[PDB]
This record gives structure tokens, C-alpha cells and sequence, in this order.
């Protein structure tokens, strides 16, 4: 019973790598996304300044943060400027995450290579598309 | 009173064909501040002084959008009816605005 | 040298007609709908008070991830496993398939044991299709 | 004091079957201010000295009448209960009084 599989969560991958930009100059994201399931650990990041839900109370509000380590042996990506990727979006209890800041322990041992992935949950905005 | 086939008759030549819907009042300037795009509604014949639509209709509007007064149009751009919807509805992310009904009468 | 009394208790209510449909309100209730199929784990299992009435709540989402409202289907069977098959209702104004439970349902039922509910939608075009397979116990 | 399986063979051999609601409290006199006409009503089996109606009573009351009280009466023909109906109602027109739950109990 490996502990690098007790979680399963499902991930939206920018399959169509396109991200363009249009002839009036926004930013149109990947028109196709895919959400297949896939399995880790997903535990609370406790380190220094990192918040681990954390209300913030703002003049405005209280809005609220988070940020999970995620141990898998998936290759998620997270967005590059020079392939053109565009990040990996996890889901826990719906609220999407994103996939910040990445180690690659792929090949280093036989039967314990694994990613460390850094998941930071989406602040909420209001949506326009382009 | 006025005459039904009179009323029938007169009723006979508004013909809307795209609806169109506003954030705000469309009635000072039924030309300006629009939502979402023409969406082609189509009527049935004069009856009793009033003029139903066939089918229903569903107006696509973009997201982050608000949608309170809707206007009609006719083929040559040439707005003949301006009204306000139930009430007004925020769309966060993008949805669907279904017309189950429109009847322009004139029989007061 | 010894007795033993006892006593009486009446109790009433009524609400005088008012033409209505009465106020039945007893559940606490609602479950789930995936029509995509939803962390598997292991489903939980719903307690209803034995005796008692509950008010089954299925709420259908859309096969994306969506609440639908109950359209197309124009019959919903709720066939908790051999104990009984009864029709739902379908609620338009809340927008949800349900089913209260009555007296003569528990005549046919045993507390404590771990039924299934599997809950069926017909649509116009004859389709059967299975929507919910929760399990419940009537503890 | 009565236990409980005693007291459960005694409610066991009520079964009222028909009730009849009073303008005044019968007590004294069950066969008088007859507003209503009998009419069935179901209890349930005993349960810790306590009976219920499985489903509501719907008593057809006569116009011009004011009810405020309450016998029931079994198939032998002769009163076991009587209760008040904890609010005069008066139907100045031809009504529908409907009874949502009755209990009798020996619960102290």
C-alpha cells in the first residue's frame, strides 16, 4: 500500500498546446483542456513564510490561502515560456489549484523516483474570455 | 374601441426578427451599450391582436456580464419594441439567457 | 395498604383548511447525482430513523460538472433493493427527484440492514439509466 | 405505577374509530352540541403508552358553526376521550376542519 497513491485528485492539462495571442493583443488560452485522474499525496506545506489556510483580513474582505505539497509520480508541468506549457491545475474539494515551482526526482533511484510538485489554490476573479 | 382586425391587420408588418439584450434601458438610446449578439426570434401570425413566438430562444451572453432590458430588432436595423426583462441576472461564467416567451400585443 | 395510580395526556392540532396542499416538512436528507460518475474511498452510508419519514433529495448534475434541472425525464423509480419499487416525483419548482417514505414502505423492511438505493430515470425516448447506487441503512 | 408492557395491552383494545367535534365540552354530556358527523379516523399500534393517526382527518363542518372541542368514539358506539381543540374556530361559511395528529397517551 504505497503512500504515494492514497490521494487521487483530477488534473486539467492544456493538452492543445496553442496559447496565442490575438490580433488585438489579450491573451487566449488553450481552447482544449482535459481532465483525466490521476494519484499522490497531497500534504500541507510548513515552511517559513508559506500560508497553509491562512485567512487574510484585507480592507476589502477576507480572503482565504492556501499552499499543498504534492508527492506523485506524474509529470505534471507547470508554465514555461520556452515550450510554450501552461501549467497543470489540480482540484481538491473543487477549488482549483495551480502547479507552482517544481522538483524532478525522476530517474534518480529505482523504485522511489517521484516528483514534488508545489500547489497553490486559485484566487477567485471574475472571468472574461478573449 | 378599436377594431380587432383592425388591430390584427396593423400587427401584421412589425415582423421582429433578432433580439437583443441590455445591461440598461435601451429606451433613450436602443443603439447603444449592447450585450450580447442578434439573436434571430421568430414570430407566428397576428391573432387577437397579438403576436407570440414560435420557438424558444437562447441568447448566448459572454461571462461577467449583466443582462436587464432586452430590445427587438427587424431586418433592417430598425428597432421596433424596447423592454425589461424580469429581473436582472449576472452571468459569473458564461451562460445561457433562455426567452420562453415573448407576446407583443396592442389590445391594451 | 398499597395502591398504584397513574394518569391521562390528550394532545391536538389542527390548521383549518386554508385550501392549501399542507406544509409536509420532515427530512434532513439530500444526496448526490453525478451523471459522469464521481476520491472514491468508500461511499458512506445514509441513516434514515427507522419509522420516521424522510424526504429523499437527488439533486441531478449535468455530465460535465453542472446542476440540470429535471427535464426530459418523465419518470424517476426509486427500487431499493428487493424491498420495493415505488415512482419518485419530479419536482420542478425545487429542481430535484424526490421521495418521502411512508408507513406501509417499512412494513417490508428490516432495521439495521444495509439496503441499496438505486435510483432510475426514463427520459422521452425510453431510456432507462441508472443515476445513483447509494447505500442505505435504517438504523 | 403501570409499566410499560402494561400499559401497551391496555391501549391495545381502544381503537376509536370515529370522532366528533363539540361547540361546548362534552364531558358531562357526550350526545349533546353533535356539530359534526362521525367520521373515521385510524390510530397505530401502542408504543411506549402512546398512539397516533397515521394520516389527517378532514371533518366536514357545517356553516354558522363554532367549533371548540373534541370526543372520540369507538365501535361500540360509546365515548373513551374527550379533549378541547385548543382554539374556538368559527366557520361563519361551510368549511373544511382537518385534524393533523391525535394522541392519547398514559404518560402521566
Amino acid at each position: 500500500m504505497r503512500l504515494l497513491n492514497r490521494h487521487s485528485f483530477v488534473v486539467k492539462r492544456k493538452v492543445s498546446e496553442d496559447g496565442h495571442y490575438n490580433e488585438d493583443g489579450d491573451w487566449v488560452a488553450s481552447q482544449d483542456v482535459v481532465s483525466i485522474n490521476c494519484k499522490g499525496n497531497i500534504q500541507p506545506y510548513i515552511k517559513g513564510s508559506v500560508k497553509n489556510g491562512t485567512q487574510i483580513v484585507l480592507p476589502e474582505g477576507i480572503r482565504l490561502t492556501d499552499t499543498r505539497i504534492l508527492f506523485t509520480v506524474a509529470e505534471l508541468r507547470t508554465s514555461d515560456d520556452v515550450d510554450w506549457t501552461e501549467a497543470d491545475i489540480v482540484m481538491i474539494k473543487g477549488h482549483e489549484y495551480e502547479v507552482f515551482m517544481t522538483m524532478d526526482w525522476s530517474e534518480q533511484l529505482a523504485h522511489t523516483s517521484h516528483y514534488e510538485y508545489i500547489i497553490i489554490r486559485r484566487d477567485k476573479m471574475n472571468a472574461v474570455r478573449n | 374601441t378599436l377594431t380587432i382586425d383592425g388591430k390584427n391587420k396593423i400587427l401584421a408588418t412589425l415582423t421582429p426578427t433578432t433580439i437583443v439584450l441590455h445591461n440598461v434601458d435601451p429606451t433613450a438610446d436602443p443603439t447603444a451599450n449592447k450585450v450580447t449578439q442578434p439573436v434571430a426570434i421568430f414570430f407566428s401570425e397576428p391573432n387577437n391582436g397579438l403576436i407570440a413566438s414560435e420557438d424558444t430562444v437562447n441568447i448566448t451572453v459572454p461571462a461577467s456580464a449583466t443582462v436587464s432590458h432586452f430590445s427587438l430588432w427587424d431586418d433592417n436595423s430598425k428597432c421596433v419594441a424596447t423592454g425589461a426583462l424580469s429581473s436582472p441576472q449576472f452571468f459569473a461564467e458564461e451562460g445561457i439567457y433562455v426567452i420562453s416567451s415573448v407576446s407583443i400585443d396592442l389590445n391594451k | 395498604e398499597l395502591t398504584v395510580e397513574a394518569g391521562s395526556r390528550v394532545s391536538l392540532s389542527g390548521y383549518v383548511s386554508d385550501g392549501g396542499t399542507s406544509d409536509v416538512f420532515t427530512i434532513c436528507r439530500l444526496l448526490d447525482a453525478p451523471m459522469n460518475g464521481k476520491s472514491n474511498n468508500c461511499n458512506e452510508i445514509v441513516k434514515i430513523p427507522f419509522d420516521s419519514s424522510c424526504l429523499l433529495g437527488v439533486k441531478l448534475y449535468n455530465c460535465e460538472n453542472k446542476r440540470v434541472n429535471v427535464n426530459s425525464v418523465e419518470a424517476a423509480f426509486i427500487t431499493i433493493d428487493t424491498a420495493f419499487q415505488s415512482p419518485m416525483t419530479v419536482n420542478k419548482e425545487s429542481n430535484r427527484l424526490e421521495y418521502i417514505f411512508s408507513q406501509n414502505d417499512y412494513k417490508v423492511l428490516v432495521k439495521g440492514k444495509v439496503y441499496d438505493m438505486i435510483v432510475n430515470v426514463v427520459d422521452e425516448s425510453g431510456n432507462h439509466s441508472t443515476i445513483l447506487k447509494q447505500k442505505v441503512r435504517f438504523n
